[PDB]
């Protein structure tokens, strides 16, 4: 119930389509739900996620960005204390996997 | 006996005791390259007073 | 009550932690869409599929540019 | 094999091998490459891994 | 790499203990950490260095 309203709002937000009576809204929504129901991925591996987080930290320490490394460790360790964790992490990871390296001024 | 235990650590260099009578505290729980840095540490209570600190540190 | 507001406080705290995660990782996500996807994840939804849809709708709004 | 590096010891040549960085897709093709000289021998006791990391940082500069 | 190489080369080539070899490596690396702009204090200098690297790739365009 809330799930459906959420998929509507996700279409509105990311796609920039604020009018549900646009046919493009319904097409994007049908696309979104058909993508959700096309089960084609393995379930999230928490250990692989953990490895990726740790490696991100190592890349920060290698590039002498210590404020970013300290922030990265601190934020990830706090977030991992109270499955869905690793889910959201992988989500963000894939989402913009470009390089995204500068992002300074904590 | 103390002087026997010293030459068990110079001419032997393998320490093995079930009682604390020597000034080295070996760690037989792991090490393979951290052996040098951590496996043997100074027990600071079984140094006698006819052995100065310099002597004990160097024998370790 | 009081303990029903303390939970809403700690939840927003963890969401703020993730909001700082999003800016230092230089991810394009905002507070609103993540507030959408959390309530999505409460029923359980695969983040691979969430990422696969957001990568398309983000590429449908550079097409409106 | 082409240059003067060839004559040098097989030990150190064996210990020199490539590594790569993370987050590769978004082009940044110049950030991705690295040299990691790996140490696992008895001499790891004198060439500790936290200084191996430092060598990578100075390589990067 | 000529001052620091000389410092390292002395305190290894004499060194009568393996620990002196070790404590020679440590300081030689940390001196290089200080001479390069890699400290928790010299961030501000490095920041300007990145902007002096930016205009090089800009001019190419």
């Amino acid at each position: 119930a809330q799930q459906e309203r959420d998929v509507r709002e996700l279409v509105r937000g990311v796609a920039g389509l604020q009018d549900e009576a646009d046919p493009n809204f319904q097409l994007a929504l049908n696309f979104a739900w058909s993508n959700f129901r096309f089960h084609r991925f393995l379930d999230v591996n928490s250990h692989k996620i953990e490895k990726t987080i740790e490696g991100i930290y190592e890349k920060f320490v290698i590039h002498s960005d210590l404020s970013k490394a300290a922030s990265w460790k601190r934020l990830t360790e706090e977030f991992l204390n109270a499955d869905a964790h690793y889910s959201i992490l992988s989500l963000l990871l894939c989402l913009s996997d470009s390089p995204s390296n500068s992002s300074y001024v904590e | 006996p103390v002087l026997s235990f010293l030459y068990r650590w110079i001419y032997d260099g393998e320490l093995e005791d079930t009682y604390h009578e020597f000034f080295v505290a070996s760690d037989p729980t792991v090490k393979t390259d951290r052996l040098w840095h951590d496996k043997y540490t100074l027990r600071k209570s079984m140094i006698p007073s006819f052995m100065t600190m310099d002597q004990s540190r160097k024998v370790l | 009550a009081a303990a029903a507001a303390a939970n809403l406080n700690a939840v927003r705290e963890t969401m703020d932690v993730l909001l700082e995660i999003s800016r230092i990782l230089n991810t394009g996500l905002d507070m609103e869409t993540l507030s959408i996807c959390v309530r999505l994840c409460e029923q359980g939804i695969n983040p691979e599929a969430l990422s696969s849809v957001i990568k398309e709708l983000r590429k449908a709004t550079e097409a409106l540019k | 094999r082409a240059t003067n590096a060839q004559f040098d010891s097989p030990e150190i040549l064996r210990r020199l091998d490539v590594r790569l960085l993370e987050v590769s897709p978004g082009d940044t093709g110049w950030d991705v490459f690295s040299l990691d000289y790996h140490v696992d021998g008895p001499i790891a006791t004198v060439f500790t891994r936290e200084c191996m990391s430092h060598y990578l940082r100075v390589f990067n500069f | 790499l000529e001052c620091s190489w000389d410092e390292l080369w002395n305190k290894v080539q004499q060194a009568q203990d393996l620990d002196h070899i070790i404590a020679a490596h440590e300081v030689f690396l940390d001196t290089i950490i200080s001479r390069c702009l890699l400290d928790s204090d010299s961030r501000a200098l490095l920041n300007q260095l990145r902007a002096v690297f930016d205009q090089i790739i800009e001019l190419q365009n």
